[PDB]
Order: C-alpha cells, then structure tokens, then sequence
C-alpha cells in the first residue's frame, strides 16, 4: 500500500466502467429493460413509447 | 379514399389498429392523415 496515489486512479476508472454497464439492466420507468422483448410482444405504438 | 364499410368494423379505421380489415382490407400509415369521416347509408344502400 506505498503506491496509494496509483491504485486510487485505476480503482475509479473500473468503478465509474463498471457502474455505466450495469446501467443497462435499468428499466427507467419502462416496461421491460430488455429491448427485444418490449419489441417481441408489444404493438408498434406502445412499443415505441 | 371511398368506400362502404360494415358498421362495427369502424373501429378498425385508425392507426395502431389490428384486426381482418387493417392486416387484409385497409391499412394506415402511422403518420397524420387529414380527418376520417362517415355517414350511414341505410336509406341508399341496404
């Protein structure tokens, strides 16, 4: 642990990537979070919305 | 664009519509259309 200044930057870098992918899962209010399915069962209307 | 319909079926006449006349009679695009008008015709036609 001599070399905190190094290991700081290289753990931020991995946190704030791996915060934004599992991000993707979020469903923001909407149906499903996964696209193909809203679009596999649901009309061109609401499935756009 | 003219033509005689059934009377329930009038429900079918509008985007985001499913049914035998939207899949095989009359399909509309999903985008502004000017105004959708009908009247009865007992009196001309049956």
């Amino acid at each position: 642990s001599a070399l905190g200044k190094l290991q700081d930057v290289v753990n931020q870098n991995a946190q704030a990537l791996n915060t934004l992918v599992k991000q993707l899962s979020s469903n923001f209010g909407a149906i499903s979070s996964v696209l193909n399915d809203i679009l596999s069962r649901l009309d061109p209307p609401e499935a756009e919305v | 664009d003219s033509f005689v319909i059934r009377g329930d079926e009038v429900r079918q006449i509008a985007p985001g519509q499913t049914g035998k006349i939207a899949d095989y009679n009359y399909k509309l695009p999903d985008d502004f259309t000017g105004c959708v008008i009908a009247w009865n015709s007992n009196n001309l036609d049956s």
